[PDB]
């Protein structure tokens, strides 16, 4: 499995896309938020269920090999890199990164 | 749960990863490479309870991972590459296979 | 733990009624050996499943033989529930870990 996401850099004052190259009705994709100099933090699992203890402003959807991520409203928190990870086949692989400003 | 590792390096090397927050014989331990300029990679996992080991085809034959059940430490040996390293552990609820607990990071250079 | 429940039935048994426990529910119609091997090898890459519960609607007793053989060659316990797969065989082997009812 090889992943590819665009744009490499995003200019906002937003949305993200991650296209792949499902497991019996379950989607296997996770999004990680990594501030500079800090370990990654899981944000979304199963491509539709958010993680407890996180702001409700985040929501995601997608199926098959085309999945997307959007955020609203915009705040100071979403200022890091992001990626998408697959788990349908071992070993796992991550995205290419996406800044924000 | 907290993690600790070895110091910086500057042939072959060995890096320790010690556990002091849980029962060390229950959870897997995974190694990650984060060479600057890209996101990350994946090397292998080890279960201290039984010693079953799996390795990545790209890193196969170059990285050897071992554990000591007495001192609760993890050893990964690279033989014969300058990148930041991490040792991590999953939450344990399984299925998701995400990474939650992160180490400090050992910077090796040639 | 990670348990897979596979049923080969003609009778309409649906699927929705079916520290780390996960359950797999599937419905199967064909009973040819290549299909069994393919499904077992596919699910064996699916998040390290240790439990296998199988039943059959047909009355062919070679299914239990192949299940026991594959269990021995994979060191994974398998159960017999219904049909020819649940038929009591002659003499199991200590190398095998297959069990019946």
């Amino acid at each position: 499995i090889v992943l590819t996401q665009s744009p490499a850099s995003l200019a906002v004052s937003a949305t993200i896309s991650c296209r792949a190259s499902e497991y019996y009705g379950t989607t296997l994709m996770q999004w990680y938020q990594q501030k500079p100099g800090q370990p990654p933090k899981l944000l979304i699992y199963a491509a539709s269920n958010v993680d407890s203890g996180v702001p409700a402003r985040f929501s995601g959807s997608g199926s098959g090999t085309d999945f997307s991520l959007n955020i609203h409203p915009v705040e100071e928190d979403d200022i890091a890199m992001y990626f998408c990870q697959q788990s349908r086949k071992v070993p796992s692989t991550f995205g290419g990164g996406t800044k924000l400003e | 749960v907290q993690l600790q590792q070895s110091g910086a390096e500057l042939a072959s090397v060995k890096i320790s990863c010690k556990a002091t927050g849980y029962t060390f014989r229950s959870y897997w331990i995974e190694w990650l490479k984060q060479r600057p300029g890209h996101g990350l990679e994946w090397i292998g996992e080890i279960l201290p309870g039984s010693g079953r080991t799996n390795y990545n085809e790209k890193f196969k034959g170059k990285a050897t991972i071992t554990a000591d059940t007495s001192s609760n430490t993890a050893y990964m040996q690279l033989s014969s590459d300058s990148a930041v390293y991490y040792c991590t552990r999953s939450r344990g609820t399984m299925i998701t296979r995400e990474f939650t607990y992160w180490g400090q990071g050992a910077l090796v250079t040639v | 733990l990670n348990i897979a429940v596979l049923l080969g039935h003609s009778h309409d048994v649906t699927e929705r009624e079916l520290l780390d426990v996960n359950v797999v529910a599937l419905l199967m119609n064909r009973t040819d050996p290549k299909s069994l091997i393919t499904h077992v090898c596919d699910l064996m890459s699916g998040a390290r499943i240790h439990g296998l519960v199988f039943g059959d609607d047909t009355d062919q007793e070679a299914v239990a033989q192949m299940l026991d053989f594959i269990s021995s060659q994979t060191f994974i316990p398998i159960l017999g529930i219904h049909g020819g797969a649940s038929m009591i065989m002659a003499d199991k082997d200590p190398t095998s870990t297959f069990f019946q009812f």
